[PDB]
């Protein structure tokens, strides 16, 4: 839960950690908004004939 | 100096065509509609429906004063709202005229 | 603010701006000082039109805010006298340099409605292959030399209409279609009467 | 908030010309001898004098502007601004009170002209003019991960599309960003009595 | 080399300009009249017909 | 839509509008190349005229 803020020289290994932090919040709001959206698939209503 | 800050021409703030309402202004823009490359400024209205008016005919715009640039009303084009309340506000001016 | 006519000042209802107010006032003082009905035409206003299908426009490249292409555009509209457009010319060239072909229209096109409006003439349009030059109800422009060049070359020039002479020009250039129309409308207002 | 940039201009030409100078009279008072400053190298190596007979880039000298951190906008009022239109090039130097524009000439310097905030025309043409660096502090990309070493040798970082570690590598400036200054040059600042 | 194969995208392509033709005579029709001041183009555009 | 000016001649502009109008729903392909139309997903063979 916290490797993603440890110490590392200057370089683009840096930048790498940074940009793979980004992902994993990236990643935790899409799943957070993607369960809703199924959600919202399941429990409304259905199209029906007359 | 205060004035002087703006008079006009903020990207989000409203303005008013008399000829069909109350919108947002955007920019300017160029198009080629005709043939002949015209200026033109472009309001939007409700529904994301925009209008571009031609630069020459600048004087039919007014600057908002009703004081509402947050919540202010955003006439749908095309409809007669604007226009009843213009006739509204025609018998009114014959009135005191 | 509140009604700027009726009362309850400082409301928020969904009254119309101010100026258009005053456009209406001033409209309907007209209709008391000239008698005239109420309309809402005055408005609908029209000084000059002096389209002539040619690209007049301040490009963004030469200008790069709006702000200020607007307050110059406002300005040239509202022109006066010839030295306004003068000291227009010449705080373009400071402030950018150089002026497009663009420009120099637009500017000459300003200068031009400035002259017709003084000369008498309110409505002059055109194309590529000829144009209709309309009057006012109280024109200045000699109606003896007048149909003298109307009977001097009919195929050129034909009176269509109480106020309308259209006249056929070979104008591919822009350039000789302004130099056609000043020259034109220069002849033209020489023997003003 | 800032210091309010404009005062800077009027600080930073004092910085200047301070070494050198024989006579005049300096007044400062206690509670600003207190802050310590730049080290003057990185001033006087980024100052750059323009003269008239230069072949020199319009964009070289652009990008020579953006290095040195002057801001592009475009209807130029203050002080550390730069704007474009075709040839005309006019900016704002740090140290003078008065913009100017250039007129490049086939990528040569034509004129150097002065002109008021409101005149925007010619008042009078210099020979040649001094500009200095926008801010107290460099701002190229060196800088950047120089102060993205420090905050992260020093300070704790956190994930934040306002803290000002992430602000200030996106590439803007925070309000008060003047004040974490000793994070831009890797030395122990001069206490100005240098 | 005088039979031509028509695949899936020319066919519907074409079906959808037959359907085009159909508002496009429409709208020709509507704009024919007078009254323009207060158009739009959702009234005339039909999305039944495509 | 773009609205002319009758009085002026052929060719000017008096004042444009526009907006996004929606017209019709195309099917799509799946991955393989099968349409779905109503859960019986079909195929469309070519023609050869």
């Amino acid at each position: 839960d916290r490797w993603l803020e440890l110490g590392l020289t200057d370089e683009e290994k840096q930048n790498q950690l940074e940009q793979l932090a980004e992902q994993y919040d990236e990643l935790k709001h899409e799943f957070e908004k993607k369960l809703e959206a199924k959600r919202r698939k399941i429990t409304q209503g259905d199209d029906l004939a007359p | 100096t205060l004035i002087r800050n703006l008079a006009e021409l903020h990207i989000g703030q409203p303005v008013v065509h008399l000829e069909h309402g109350v919108g947002r202004y955007a920019g300017m823009t160029t198009l080629e509609a005709g043939g002949i490359t015209g200026e033109y400024l472009m309001l939007t209205y409700a529904n994301d429906a925009k209008l571009y008016v031609p630069v020459s005919s600048l004087h039919l715009i007014s600057r908002y004063a009703g004081g509402a640039e947050e919540n202010a009303p955003l006439h749908k084009l095309g409809g007669d709202a604007w226009s009843r309340a213009r006739q509204k506000a025609a018998e009114k001016v014959r009135d005191v005229a | 603010a509140g009604e700027l006519l009726g009362e309850e000042q400082s409301g928020s209802m969904e009254t119309i701006g101010f100026s258009l107010y005053m456009e209406l006032l001033e409209n309907a003082v007209d209709a008391l000082k000239a008698g005239r009905e109420p309309s809402l035409e005055d408005l609908t206003s029209q000084q000059t039109e002096v389209e002539l299908r040619m690209p007049s426009l301040l490009p963004d490249d030469f200008i790069p805010d709006v702000n200020t292409r607007l307050s110059f555009y406002k300005r040239i509209a509202s022109a006066k006298t010839e030295n306004e457009l003068e000291e227009i010319k010449v705080e373009l060239i400071d402030r950018f340099g150089l002026l497009p072909d663009p420009a120099r229209t637009l500017l000459d096109i300003a200068r031009l409605r400035q002259q017709a409006q003084k000369l008498g003439i309110r409505k002059l349009e055109g194309n590529e292959k000829g144009g209709v030059i309309e009057f006012a109800e109280k024109n200045h422009v000699n109606p003896a030399w007048l149909i003298g060049l109307l009977q001097k070359q009919p195929q050129h020039y034909r009176l269509d209409g109480p106020t309308r002479l259209k006249f056929i020009q070979d104008l591919s250039e822009r350039k000789t279609r302004i130099e056609w129309v000043r020259q034109f409308m220069r002849e033209l207002e020489e023997n003003a009467i | 908030f800032s210091p309010h940039q404009d005062i800077i201009s009027s600080r930073l030409s004092t910085l200047y010309q301070l070494p050198t100078m024989q006579r005049g009279v300096l007044i400062v008072p206690v509670n600003t001898l207190m802050q310590r400053v730049c080290p003057h190298s990185f001033l006087h190596g980024h100052a750059l004098v323009m003269k008239k007979g230069q072949r020199l880039s319009r964009d070289a000298l652009r990008t020579q502007l953006d290095s040195a951190g002057y801001r592009h906008v475009d209807q130029v009022m203050e002080h550390g601004e730069y704007a474009t239109r075709g040839a005309l090039l006019d900016l704002f130097p740090m140290g003078s009170e008065l913009p100017y524009r250039l007129d490049f000439f086939d990528d040569e310097i034509d004129s150097l002209r002065v002109f008021d905030v409101d005149s925007q025309r010619t008042l009078e043409e210099v020979e040649a003019i001094n500009l200095l660096p926008a801010h107290e502090f460099p701002t190229d990309k060196a800088a950047i991960e120089l102060f993205r070493s420090q905050w992260r040798d020093t300070f704790e970082v956190k994930r934040d599309p306002e803290h000002i570690y992430q602000q200030v590598s996106k590439g803007t400036l925070p309000a008060g960003i003047e004040y974490w200054q000793p994070l831009f040059f890797s030395e122990p600042l001069p206490p100005l009595f240098s | 080399g005088n039979r031509r194969i028509r695949s899936v995208g020319e066919m519907a392509e074409n079906q959808f300009r037959v359907g085009l033709v159909r508002v496009e005579r429409a709208v020709k029709e509507r704009l024919s009249l007078g009254d323009l001041d207060t158009l739009m183009p959702q009234d005339m555009i039909n999305a039944k017909p495509i | 839509l773009v609205i002319y000016e009758r009085e002026a001649p052929e060719g000017t502009v008096k004042d444009i509008k526009e907006q996004e109008v929606y017209m019709g729903e195309i099917p799509l392909m799946t991955d393989n190349g099968t349409f779905v139309i109503n859960g019986t997903e079909r195929v469309i063979v070519s023609q050869l005229h």
